């Protein structure tokens, strides 16, 4: 959608495969904090919380664990002990047209610094004096839903990435997303040691 | 960090013609710009800023092009008090950072 | 009328600290994007300094580290402080309400002469 009012999912009640996450071609850019890639094929949690969306090449470097700029700022704060990781693709293809793909806005106009995961989706006018543009102009009259206008012509930079970020909870955890191990068929007859389930 | 050179450094034109002025970018800049006039004395005032777009209350008599690396100013008319100098400034980059030009002296006669 | 005065501007010895100060009028600056210039004599303009309205202020990579924004929002005005002030550091500063994509900079100050002793 965007980065303004950005998408989730919460993902629970499955078996976590992760063959694709990170091994798929076309992934850019891919690092976690607190857990290795592996030990995430082999870790165990209660739920999963994802949340896509779309922002400019050049701000990549904004999500991150407290990382400080404009998205991650006034748009999408994430904490400062955040463990998991982020993913992002140049959606240089995807979403882009030369009459520019700004159907998405993002914020370039907040009061007061983000509290994490904190959606502030809204429609205002930041201003200085009395009144807001409705009733005033020129002056004061700022409306913090920028477009982006993604057309071809941009660089790298300036291209639309797609990052989805993974936040797994452990509170109280009747852990329903796990599953790295499941194979070996029973040899019979023979004294054997077997390891079902435990 | 996109270098601007402006061109030409010096112009002497004779009153009530036109004038063209050239900025040229090192990477692309697509539509990204502004052009302040800073009239010796004090601080500069935008003229034009983005692609063209007309900063409130500065003379029609100004018209900004181009796009890419490379952008250009055009004065209808020059009147006596037109000469100062001119900037232009890139803005590619909001978020805290900016990259100016080399400026250009204009004059009359 | 709508404008940007400075102080802290002059002389000082290498090594030494100054501080800069930006009053307004007629227009708030706590909930004001600025924005501080410079000029040295001579040459083109340069992006100086940034506070922003939730505090988290920027500083170019030329003078990171040395200069540092402050401002006494109970009377709208704006600061900068300086230290080490080198060779290259005399100029005279500007200060800036920057808006960006909905309007560039536009209402600057008088500006400010700053330099060292030698």
């Amino acid at each position: 959608a965007s980065v303004y009012a950005w998408n989730r999912k919460r993902i629970s009640n499955c078996v976590a495969d992760y063959s694709v996450l990170y091994n798929f071609a076309p992934f850019f850019a891919f690092k976690c904090y607190g857990v290795s890639p592996t030990k995430l094929n082999d870790l165990c949690f209660t739920n999963v919380y994802a949340d896509s969306f779309v922002i400019r090449g050049n701000e990549v470097s904004q999500i991150a664990p407290g990382q400080t700029g404009n998205i991650a700022d006034y748009n999408y704060k994430l904490p400062d002990d955040f463990t998991g990781c982020v993913i992002a693709w140049n959606s240089n293809k995807l979403d882009s047209k030369v009459g520019g793909n700004y159907n998405y806005r993002y914020r370039l106009f907040r009061k007061s610094n983000l509290k994490p995961f904190e959606r502030d989706i809204s429609t205002e006018i930041y201003q200085a004096g009395n009144k807001p543009c409705n009733g005033v102009a020129g002056v004061n009259c700022y409306f913090p839903l920028q477009s982006y206008g993604f057309r071809p012509t941009y660089g790298v930079g300036h291209q639309p990435y797609r990052v989805v970020v993974l936040s797994f909870e452990l509170l109280h955890a009747p852990a329903t997303v796990c599953g790295p191990k499941k194979s070996t068929n029973l040899v019979k007859n023979k004294c054997v040691n077997f390891n079902f389930n435990g | 960090e996109i270098v601007m050179t402006q061109s030409p450094a010096t112009l002497s034109v004779s009153p009530g013609e036109r004038a063209t002025l050239s900025c040229r970018a090192s990477q692309s800049v697509s539509s990204d710009l502004a052009w302040y006039q800073q009239k010796p004395g004090q601080a500069p005032r935008l003229l034009i800023y983005g692609a063209s777009t007309r900063a409130t209350g500065i003379p029609a008599r100004f018209s900004g092009s181009g796009s890419g690396t490379e952008f250009t100013l055009t004065i209808s008319s020059l009147q006596s008090e037109d000469s100062a100098v001119y900037y232009c400034q890139q803005y590619n980059n909001w978020p805290p950072g900016y990259t100016f030009g080399q400026g250009t002296k204009l004059e009359i006669k | 009328e709508v404008q940007l005065v400075e102080s802290g501007g002059g002389l000082v010895q290498p090594g030494g600290s100054l501080r800069l100060s930006c009053a307004a009028s007629e227009i708030t600056v706590s909930r004001n994007y600025m924005s501080w210039v410079r000029q040295a004599p001579g040459k083109g303009l340069e992006w100086v300094s940034v506070m922003f309205a939730g505090g988290s202020t920027f500083y170019a990579d030329s003078v990171k580290g040395r200069f540092t924004i402050s401002r006494d929002n109970s009377k709208n005005t704006l600061y900068l402080q300086m230290n080490s002030l080198r060779a290259e550091d005399t100029a005279v500063y500007y200060c800036a309400r920057d808006l960006g994509v909905v309007g560039a900079t536009d209402y600057w100050g008088q500006g400010t002469l700053v330099t060292v002793s030698s």
